């Protein structure tokens, strides 16, 4: 139902923060990768 | 004024960073909205005042709350509240209006319809706080540029004194421009006149653009007052909508082929410096300012 | 540019929106058991909803022309519009106002 | 009283007709993310040149405190940072019952205020869009339980059906245009990066490969250009254009295209496809009302000298006796971009807001420049070149053709002009040569 | 057929006098109410 | 020659068309057995045809007199002729729809 | 259809390979 | 009409060098062509104006 | 508040 599609929506909000939580991550590495090398 | 590090007799012993910029060594601050978040557009609703986020080395703490310029606004009204007062002194409904009864008696019939709407206002009566208007504050008159209308390389009535005592140095009036709206100790774009009417669609004045007088009081009228909200937000925006853009039509800078010239030792190139007076800096200089205006 | 976009606008707001809203209102009046003047009333309401939103948008570029030197293409343009211009402005306005 | 889904090229013309954004808002995003990626490339390069240099000025030596601090300083990623769920949620209200704000404006790209770059914030323009305001309108939310629709009999703003919403339900009902933006800005990040790894002056490793074989100084592999079904240049949207292509001879070489012209169209019918959810919810008879009957009860208490008044009101009963969806008012077309803003500080000596960053540059505008030929072309394809497309229903655009076609403004505008798999549903001016203007 | 936008022409003139048309129909169609009582009093008085 | 051509374009209005639709007219009427009705409306659809395409050849050219710093007295020039300007297009206006 | 043509584009990718490789051995 | 009034630039001096001598094109160049032609016709033309 | 960084200024 109505709900329903909401709730699959909200889904594919929390994938998406999950991939900016996968992004926050995947910048430091290369930072600490400039003063190592 | 007391603010200003350019008033300062003693120069700055340490880095900039400890100063907010060259005209304001602390910043007054910007409205902020009821979340103590920056406030932009006086659409939404700012209420309290706050520092700006801007920091370039510190975050210099702010002196006024902005309710200085209002509270004067108050306190003024405040004050007329007597005189208007006792000038009021029901009045929708008086003696008087009967009068013309014994006059038209004495008249006859031929003109009984110069009498109609009296006899209106009569047959409603048996059927059915105020503030100033015209005080003339706003014939008054305030110019910045009268300080240096005089200088030149000779300069002329009517303040041609300031020049003699000056020397026909003007610098230490230009700081008091840059003072009144930031030109050009913090560039020379400057702060328009903040007009006084009603306006729901203003801007705040942001960054160290809100240190100064001109941008100060612009910022300081639309904090809004648990009193009274005067001011009703534009129900017809984004109905009539105007989408003008000011940056097709600007001239931007170009790099001049450096054409050097050598006089028997001495290598410049005039080319260059023909190119960025005559055109980068007098040609443009003028087409953005009649563009700012525009803007 | 500026020429292009000017040209297709004040040549496109007669015929393409004037035909749309004539051929809108034949479909709607020619169905079957439809009532016929709400029909016509929503019909002037297409007109009183895009005939002054073209008017604002003609705001918008005949402004927005402010080229320096030769701007006055859009003082030229305009004014020997402004007849037949209203000619249809009126037109529109007019059909909704009856309707 | 007792008796008397959505095609995908038909969403072209929703587009812009002088009352929906979206396209404009799309493009906006797009070329700041162009922004972002390609400001970060020259940040970087520009650093790493300046710490291979620490032995001498200015990060070496006596550096003014603020070039001391850029020299100290690492540099972030813009992308990452810059969201929209986050700021909507920041601007809304927690509480649930109050009035909701009517717009929300987003600066690109978002830094927080422990951020140093603060003053670049709004840089690579700003985007805005307005809140759903159908739902804004009081429909007797509660913090905690249970909301209903309007239906008919009473103030509604939704449809003619009432149906029973969470607290959880609600809130992400407000989050459709977060998400819309959001899921638009995941989707051009891949196009953006593309974008910028293609132009040979961001490819900050020293390359000594094939410098004859680039389609321009901007880009070595050409996006390329809408192709007819036929399989020939598309150069104007008259005939119709379906394929994307490359153009063989471009600079003495024809070079492989990396995109089909569908990826802009894409972002735009996934836009589509999760707003239709949302807007389907909130139309959720309609046809028949019980509020045209109530009147002749008052009628009734009434009286017969004011019949004249109920007349439009008999009309709307005697007649029922005889008797694809886009978004509207999202407001992402009132979004900006101007791509000068990055040369704006520079001249003789460097002015507001962005001071700082041409202390940085030293006042110098190569690098940026360099970003502005990336957006739109000028200079490196001559002192003039591509300008702010015209994202409205125009059935008389002109595709770009050569190296100018190698640009972002180019690209978008051709892009805009190929047809979706779906029949097509733009119709064309019937009229074009009845009125013709001929001026050189 | 009519060749150019002469046509176009026709085509606004047709809806106007629609309108103007609908309009006559109207007012015409509703005189009834001050139009008939007068001739009631005329053939029963 | 731009102004040349603007006066050539602003004198053959009333004359040379006006005159040589007259002219087809009193031909076509002159005949008996051409029915008249359709005459009237022959000449009258031909008639609003020329003041038309006149009409919009004045646009193409009023547009394309942007001549710097004299560009803006041809439009002085299509502004002091709107009102006689005006009556010839009234007259074959007003004609086009009656006839 | 996406399919057929981005097929096609790789059909006609394949010819230009021979003539970079071509100009590398000049 | 102060609105628009023109203000008195600064320019930054052209030192050029003859042999034995040196002076500013720069600056006596935006004095007189922009300080002293530009300026004086506008501000005749204000001066009237108002 | 201030009065505790103008005076730490002054001091170093």
């Amino acid at each position: 139902d109505a709900a329903s599609s909401a709730e699959q929506l909200q889904a594919i909000l929390q994938k998406q923060n999950e991939q900016l939580a996968e992004q926050k991550y995947q910048q430091e590495i290369q930072q600490r990768t400039s003063d190592m090398l | 004024v007391n603010n200003d590090p350019a008033f300062s007799t003693t120069t700055s012993t340490g880095n900039s960073k400890n100063d907010f910029s060259a005209i304001a060594k602390q910043q007054f601050g910007v409205p902020y909205k009821s979340s103590g978040e920056v406030c932009t557009e006086y659409q939404q609703v700012c209420q309290t005042w706050g520092s700006v986020p801007s920091s370039t080395g510190s975050t210099t703490g702010v002196l006024f709350n902005g309710t200085e310029f209002l509270g004067a606004i108050n306190d003024y009204n405040g004050i007329m509240m007597p005189t208007l007062n006792l000038i009021r002194q029901s009045k929708e409904f008086d003696k008087k209006s009967r009068d013309f009864i014994a006059e038209a008696n004495a008249k006859g019939w031929i003109m009984a319809g110069s009498y109609f709407f009296d006899l209106v206002k009569l047959n409603g009566s048996a059927t059915e706080d105020q503030f100033d208007t015209g005080t003339g504050l706003d014939k008054s008159s305030f110019d910045p540029t009268q300080l240096t209308k005089p200088f030149g390389k000779t300069c002329q009535d009517p303040y041609s004194l300031l020049c003699t005592w000056f020397q026909n140095k003007s610098d230490k009036l230009i700081q008091i421009q840059s003072l009144i709206d930031g030109v050009p100790a913090l560039g020379q774009d400057g702060v328009k006149q903040p007009d006084l009417s009603d306006n729901p669609q203003r801007q705040s004045v942001s960054g160290p653009l809100s240190s100064t007088v001109y941008g100060f009081v612009n910022n300081s009228m639309m904090v809004q007052l648990p009193g009274q909200p005067g001011i009703k937000p534009l129900t017809f925006a984004n109905l009539i909508n105007f989408k003008v853009d000011t940056s097709l039509y600007y001239m931007k800078h170009q790099d001049f082929d450096c054409g050097r010239v050598k006089i028997l030792f001495f290598s410049f190139c005039l080319g260059r410096m023909m190119g960025d007076l005559f055109y980068n800096y007098v040609f443009r200089y003028v087409y953005n300012f009649f563009l700012a205006i525009f803007g | 540019e500026m020429i292009n976009s000017i040209v297709m606008a004040f040549l496109m707001i007669p015929l393409q929106g004037m035909k749309d809203i004539f051929i809108v209102g034949v479909q709607t009046l020619t169905q079957p058991g439809i009532n016929p003047i709400v029909a016509l009333a929503n019909m002037g309401t297409m007109y009183i909803n895009f005939s002054g939103t073209l008017w604002l948008t003609l705001l918008n570029m005949a402004v927005s022309s402010l080229i320096p030197l030769f701007g006055i293409f859009i003082f030229a343009l305009i004014m020997m519009a402004m007849p037949l211009l209203m000619a249809w402005i009126g037109t529109m306005v007019s059909i909704g106002f009856v309707t | 009283n007792r008796g008397g889904q959505a095609d995908p090229t038909k969403s072209l013309q929703a587009a812009g007709s002088s009352s929906s954004g979206v396209a404009k808002g799309a493009l906006t995003i797009l070329g700041g993310q162009i922004c972002m990626l390609g400001l970060q490339k020259q940040l970087q390069a520009q650093r790493d040149l300046y710490l291979s240099q620490s032995k001498s000025p200015p990060c070496g030596g006596n550096p003014t405190p603020e070039m001391n601090t850029f020299c100290r300083t690492a540099i972030p990623d813009f992308i990452s940072t810059v969201n929209f769920v986050k700021k909507q949620n920041d601007d809304t209200p927690k509480d649930l019952t109050a009035n909701q704000p009517a717009s929300f404006e987003l600066d690109m790209p978002n830094f927080d205020k422990s951020s140093p770059f603060y003053f670049l914030n709004g840089i690579c323009g700003t985007v805005k869009w307005n809140n759903i305001s159908a739902l804004n309108s009081t429909n007797q939310s509660d913090n905690k339980g249970l909301v209903t629709v309007g239906g008919a009999g009473s103030n509604s703003s939704m449809g003619a059906n009432s149906l029973n919403i969470t607290s959880s339900q609600l809130q992400t009902a407000r989050l459709s245009r977060a998400i819309a933006i959001q899921q638009m800005y995941v989707t051009l990040s891949t196009v953006a990066q593309v974008m910028v790894n293609n132009d040979p002056a961001f490819s900050t490793t020293t390359s000594t490969g094939n410098s004859k074989n680039d389609f321009s100084a901007i880009a070595k592999q050409q996006f390329g250009v809408p192709y007819k079904s036929s399989g020939e240049v598309c150069t104007e949207y008259q005939q119709v254009c379906q394929t994307w292509g490359s153009v063989p001879s471009s600079t003495g070489s024809t070079t492989g295209v990396l995109f089909n012209g569908t990826e802009f169209l894409g972002a735009i019918n996934d836009y589509n496809g999760i707003m239709m959810p949302t807007l389907n919810l909130i139309r959720q008879s309609k046809e028949f009302d019980k509020k045209s009957r109530d009147f002749i009860a008052e009628a009734n208490a009434k009286g017969w000298i004011m019949a004249g008044s109920y007349f439009f009101d008999l009309v709307k009963l005697n007649g029922s006796a005889t008797e694809d969806q886009f978004d509207t008012g999202t407001g992402l077309d009132k979004s900006s971009f101007d791509p000068t803003q990055l040369t704006k500080p520079f001249g003789k000596t460097c002015q507001d807001p962005y001071s700082l960053l041409c202390t940085w540059f030293q006042n110098k505008s190569d690098k940026l420049i360099q970003i502005q030929s990336l957006i739109d072309g000028v200079p490196a394809l001559g002192q003039d070149g591509v300008k702010q497309p015209d994202l409205s229903d125009n059935p008389q655009r002109q595709s770009v053709s050569g190296p100018l076609s190698s640009t972002v403004y180019g690209f978008v505008n051709n892009s805009m002009m190929v047809q979706l798999p779906g029949q097509p549903g733009i119709k064309p001016l019937t009229f074009a040569n009845l009125i013709n203007f001929k001026v050189d | 057929g009519y060749t150019g936008w002469a046509g176009v022409y026709a085509f606004f003139f047709s809806i106007l006098i629609y309108t103007s048309m609908y309009l006559i129909i109207v007012q015409k169609a509703f005189t009834l109410i001050a139009h008939l009582p007068d001739k009631v009093l005329r053939w029963i008085g």
